[PDB]
């Protein structure tokens, strides 16, 4: 009724990832949407501090190359893991699933490292 | 001298008889002390003989007492009537196939709670050499989680477990976690195995109904999560195994 | 009827049924046993216990001291030459329970920590904190998994046992979500059914406890020896019963009268004690026997305090306070909160003296063995001559891992040199077990059981109470003959297969019944007062050794009757005074 | 023939509606939509803000739409849903015994809290002030 030798779950990688990506997105991203999602586009902000020319400033130097990368990937990581087991609690069949949310994950992750690296 | 009434609803089932289960109601007096236990009782001796339910302890010990009181997981031992002044339905422990109306068949339950092997393992200590030595410290490490009197209420609580029957459960990953972390326990290659599983912790996605409703405040869902941390830690240094 | 092979087969699933699982387990890796239950084996009323289990640890202890105490409070009614082997193999049983992973309380240099229990002047009960009886059974239960060799039937009750030309050679047994009858076949059997306090209408006890296993023994000619000695718990909760342990008082709380004052100084038990410093002995520390008199004597006067629930004393703990209580009296709080809507830190508990443990049980010699060969006995069920007229608290649990230890042992060596018996008679035996199964399911008469149980512990409850008189001791005996009688007019309305309770609680009330009428007769036979027992006529309120020193022996015959006989006791190296 | 025939219940896709507490729990794994979607709009930033000074400015004129402002304030709501629960259970994943005791996550969810706290200032420090 209970198998004697059971496969081991390849979970503790995802875990992983989305245990990190979680921590960073609790931390900072609150910040985050505040200034690209309220104070750059309704301009409250003091002077020349978020232009196109400050920004790209912040962006090329290494520091910022390396914050922007996290600041996008790990938050990915830890929400498409969410779906893809909310998907599993709303009794909704998703065909190859796990392949699919991850596979959506590597490919913006390749997308931002891309991007990170200039164009 | 006059004592108040009550209107009980209870989900009644003879297979025998019965397609599927169906409600049946019974005026049941009742005072501030009375336990939902004395009412099905008190049902029984007067009103139907042919009730039938789990209990021994009446002081929610033993944990035969599992069911659910409007939709809640509840042991019938320690629910008061009192509380329930507006109106109270009595059904079946949850995620439980009914065997006959209170009465769930459990053999999941003590089947996973025996895969993980819960006993001293490996440990080559004599009767004549005295005890071993631990520390109220050393203790301390898996007191909480050897609490746990089977009730059963906590897979009737999680989702999951309602989900997927094959899930080994809150309780029994609860129990692995309580000798793994014993001071007194070299066995702890032994029970990994359902651990790493699928169907062991890496089905609970933190929910935490299930420490909500212990009535012995085991809180099981902390036990899981240490464990995912454990079984994160044999995943790695598996990785690096080829030795 | 489906038949099974087993080299022996144990009844309960209780502490010691457990444990002589166990034991036979490991004295014969190849055996085939065979673990019966009612209940799943976690759900036992060994589960409820809370205070320890004795046994010697500390240096300036001594065997003898222990066997002193106990012989002593049994009140010399002790098989000397048994009260010997067992306190010798405490600390062995003890120690092996915390091989096996039994969490027991420690000090902080990591060994084991003791506690005061049950008048022993030298603490040496060891406690797994306030969990004891719960931390023993899961212990016991989740290391016998780890054996092959235990086949368990869960929730199955047996009907009766299998005799003949004076041996066991098996029993029957109903599978109870099947509703279906089975045959085990074993060349030894180990009854382990625990203590008939349910009998009475207010106890400590589990709605398991209905004194089934002795209702057996009966049946078969075999004697139940001292069934007039029945302990009650000086502190349980109205109305339920339920259990407050000697742990409350062991941390210096206290009993009160409705005028608030300690009532305990008046009946010999003084001086008072200052509230933080309790004494042994003393007070609140005083004896089982003496505590619950006292109770009986401040009844009389009009000083108890009157509920809805009963006459009730206080016990105050709220003069305690929160952190004192968390660290050894946790689960007591809880229970209080709950059941009678009190809080130890604000308000007084209602407590009152309560039907709790069955001295007397099944006959056994030196080896647990009954006169029946192959048939044994072990703990509640049994009476192995140990407790005498008086039980020590916390020897039962002890009891259980002792001589479940020496039960599974010697039920195996019996198992291998039994022989065989005649085929045709025993199958003969089990089809007039069916028969009689059939015939309590077409009785027919319009009698609710439940009525004739709550008539038996009322009669129970104010026949034997602390204080016994031949007037109501008699009315009792009249009263369960009566209802003898009316038993044979109960109609069991429920014919359901599936877990049919209806069917099993009047089987239970069955065995209850015999039981109460062997406690009544020998109660009134013994025209002295001797530990538990105590008689309030002319000439009986001394304990008599010139002609009551003897242990009483109750025989059920074929025509219904409770005879009697006596037989006398062991005395090794402890004259009686 | 046996006489007993088990009864199974079944699971419906709206359990979780039944109790308040489900309810919750639905809602918290909920977050990782806005989650998903803020990562998401960062990448159109950093491309916009590759593609030159015009193509940034287009796309700040549509975070200026109502619409984005107006879901990316539920997107902040969202994320700081995260945040409480987010340090609510991770303490729970560490077993840690001071003295003789088991020591609880109180003191735990404190730090997270203060780590936020200084983080976020020393980030809307050096983003605004220079
Ligand atoms: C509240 C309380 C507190 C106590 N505290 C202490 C203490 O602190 N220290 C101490 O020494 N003692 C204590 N005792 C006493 C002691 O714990 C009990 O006497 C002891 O548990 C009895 O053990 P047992 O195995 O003989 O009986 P149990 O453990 O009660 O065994 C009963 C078993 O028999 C089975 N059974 C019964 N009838 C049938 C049947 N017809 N067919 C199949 N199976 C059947 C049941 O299923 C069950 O498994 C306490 C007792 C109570 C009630
Ligand atoms: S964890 Fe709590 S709910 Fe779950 S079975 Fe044990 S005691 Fe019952
Ligand atoms: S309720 Fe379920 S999901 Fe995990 S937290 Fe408890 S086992
Ligand atoms: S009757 Fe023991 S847990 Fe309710």
């Amino acid at each position: 009724m209970i198998n004697p030798n059971p496969k081991r779950s390849d979970e503790p990688v995802f875990w992983g990832l989305f245990g990190a990506g979680g921590m960073w997105s609790a931390i900072i991203a609150p910040v985050m949407i505040l200034l690209v999602g309220i104070l750059l586009p309704l301009g409250l902000f003091p002077g020349d501090a978020l232009s196109y020319e400050r920004v790209l400033a912040f962006a090329q130097s290494f520091i910022g190359r390396v914050f922007l990368f996290l600041m996008i990937v790990l938050p990915l990581w830890c929400g498409l893991h969410r779906m893809h087991h909310a998907m599993h609690d709303l009794k909704i069949h998703v065909p190859a699933g796990k392949w699919v949310f991850y596979g959506l994950a590597a490919i913006l992750t390749v997308v931002t490292l891309i991007g990170v690296v200039t164009i | 001298a006059e004592m108040k009434n009550l209107k009980i609803e209870v989900v009644r089932y003879n297979p025998e008889v019965d397609t599927a289960p169906h409600s049946a109601f019974y005026e049941v007096p009742y005072d501030a002390t009375t336990s939902l236990l004395d009412a099905l009782g008190y049902i029984k001796d007067n009103l139907a003989p042919d009730l039938s339910y789990r209990w021994s302890c009446r002081m929610a010990i033993c944990g035969s007492c599992g069911m659910m009181v409007n939709n809640v997981p509840k042991l019938a031992c320690k629910t008061f009537l009192r509380d329930y002044t507006d109106g109270m339905k009595v059904e079946a422990l949850a995620n439980f196939p009914i065997e006959r109306d209170l009465v769930v068949d459990m053999t999941h339950f003590i089947e996973s709670l025996e895969a993980i092997k819960p006993y001293i393992i490996g440990n080559s200590r004599t009767a004549d050499q005295g005890t071993n030595i631990q520390t109220p410290a050393q203790m301390a490490k898996y007191h909480q989680f050897s609490g746990c009197i089977n009730c059963g209420l906590c897979y009737a609580a999680c989702p999951q477990f309602g989900l997927n029957p094959e899930f080994i459960g809150p309780a029994a990953i609860t129990l692995a976690h309580r000798y793994n972390e014993d001071s007194r326990d070299h066995g702890k290659k032994e029970r990994m195995a359902q651990l790493n599983s699928q169907n062991g912790v890496w089905s609970c996605t933190f929910v935490g109904y299930c420490s909500e409703v212990c009535p012995k405040h085991v809180d099981p869902a902390a036990a899981i999560q240490q464990g995912k941390v454990e079984s994160s830690k044999d995943f790695l240094i598996a990785t690096l195994k080829p030795r | 009827m489906q038949t099974f092979q087993a080299d022996l087969a144990i009844v309960g699933a209780g502490g010691a049924g457990l444990r002589a699982a166990i034991a036979a387990a490991q004295a014969n890796p190849n055996a085939k046993i065979a673990l019966i239950s009612k209940v799943y084996p976690m759900r036992s009323h060994t589960v409820a216990a809370e205070g320890g289990s004795a046994a010697v640890a500390q240096d300036h202890d001594s065997f003898e001291y222990h066997f002193h105490d106990t012989v002593a409070g049994g009140d010399w009614l002790c098989e000397q030459d048994v009260v010997d082997y067992f306190v010798h193999h405490c600390p062995t049983e003890m120690t092996q329970l915390e091989l096996w992973g039994c969490p027991w309380s420690r000090r902080p240099d990591g060994s084991v920590n003791v506690r005061r229990f049950g008048g022993m002047k030298i603490e040496r009960t060891w406690f797994a904190a306030d969990k004891t009886g719960f931390h023993m059974l899961h212990t016991l239960f989740q290391t016998s998994l780890q054996f092959p060799q235990i086949q368990r039937f869960d929730e199955h009750f047996v009907l009766d046992i299998l005799v003949d030309d004076g041996h066991v050679r098996g029993l029957v047994a109903m599978n109870m979500m099947e509703g279906t009858l089975v045959q085990i076949r074993a060349n030894a059997v180990v009854m382990a059914t625990g203590g008939a306090g349910r009998v009475y209408r207010y106890n400590t006890n589990g709605g398991i406890v209905t004194g089934d296993g002795m209702g057996m023994a009966l049946s078969h000619g075999v004697p139940l020896r001292d069934m007039e000695f029945v302990q009650y718990h000086p502190t349980g909760l109205p109305g339920s019963g339920i259990l407050m342990t000697e742990g409350c008082r062991g941390e210096g709380g206290i009993l009160v009268n409705k005028n608030g004052y300690r009532y305990l100084q008046d009946y010999g038990m003084g001086p008072e004690t200052p509230l933080g410093e309790p004494k042994n002995k003393y007070m609140e520390l005083g004896p089982r026997d003496k505590v619950s008199q006292a109770f009986w004597h401040e009844w009389r006067k009009g000083n108890t305090i009157s509920t809805p629930r009963g006459d009730v004393v206080y016990l105050d703990l709220r003069h305690l306070g929160e952190k004192k209580l968390h660290e050894r009296l946790p689960f007591i709080c809880e229970l209080a909160k709950a059941y009678v809507g009190v809080d130890p830190v604000k308000e007084p508990i209602p407590v009152r003296p309560t039907a709790h443990y069955t001295m007397g049980g099944i006959e056994t010699d030196q080896n647990c063995e009954t006169r029946i060969k192959g048939l044994f006995a072990v703990g509640e069920c049994s009476s192995v001559g140990l407790h005498g007229a008086n039980r020590l608290g916390s020897n039962s649990l002890a009891e259980l891992v002792v001589f479940g230890r020496l039960a599974g042992e010697q039920a195996t060596e019996r198992a291998a040199t039994a022989g065989n018996g005649n085929e045709a008679a025993i199958e003969a035996q089990a089809a007039g077990v069916e028969q009689r199964l059939k015939d309590l399911v077409n009785q027919d008469g319009g009698e609710n059981w439940a009525k004739i149980r709550d008539e038996m512990g009322l009669a129970m409850e104010e026949g034997c109470g602390i204080y016994r008189t031949p007037e109501l001791m008699q009315k009792t005996i009249d009263k369960l003959a009566e209802l003898q009688e009316r038993f044979k007019r109960v109609r069991i309305t429920d014919t359901s297969s599936v877990f049919n309770t209806d069917l099993l609680y009047t089987i239970e009330l069955g065995h209850g019944l015999n039981v109460a009428e062997c406690m009544a007769h020998s109660a009134m036979a013994r025209k002295e007062s001797r530990g538990a027992h105590q008689r309030l006529d002319e000439g009986c309120t001394e304990r008599d050794d010139v002609n009551f020193l003897k242990h009483t022996l109750a025989f059920r015959d074929a025509d219904g009757t409770t005879r009697l006989e006596y037989s006398d006791v062991k005395i090794t190296t402890l004259p009686p005074a | 023939t046996t006489k007993r025939k088990p009864y199974v219940r079944p699971m419906t896709s709206t359990w979780w509606k039944k109790l308040p507490f489900y309810r919750f729990y639905m809602l918290r794994e909920g977050t990782a939509v806005p989650a998903v979607w803020f990562s998401i709009e960062l990448i159109f930033g950093l491309f916009a803000l590759k593609n030159g000074p015009e193509a940034w400015a287009g796309f700040v004129d549509f975070l200026q739409n109502p619409v984005i402002v107006i879901i990316n304030l539920i997107t902040l709501a969202a994320a700081l849903l995260h945040t409480k629960t987010w340090f609510e259970l991770a303490p729970k994943a560490a077993n840690i015994i001071v003295k003789d005791e088991k020591m609880g996550p109180e003191p735990i969810i404190k730090s997270l809290w203060a780590v936020t706290v200084v983080a976020t200032i020393v980030i809307l420090f050096v983003a605004l002030y220079w």
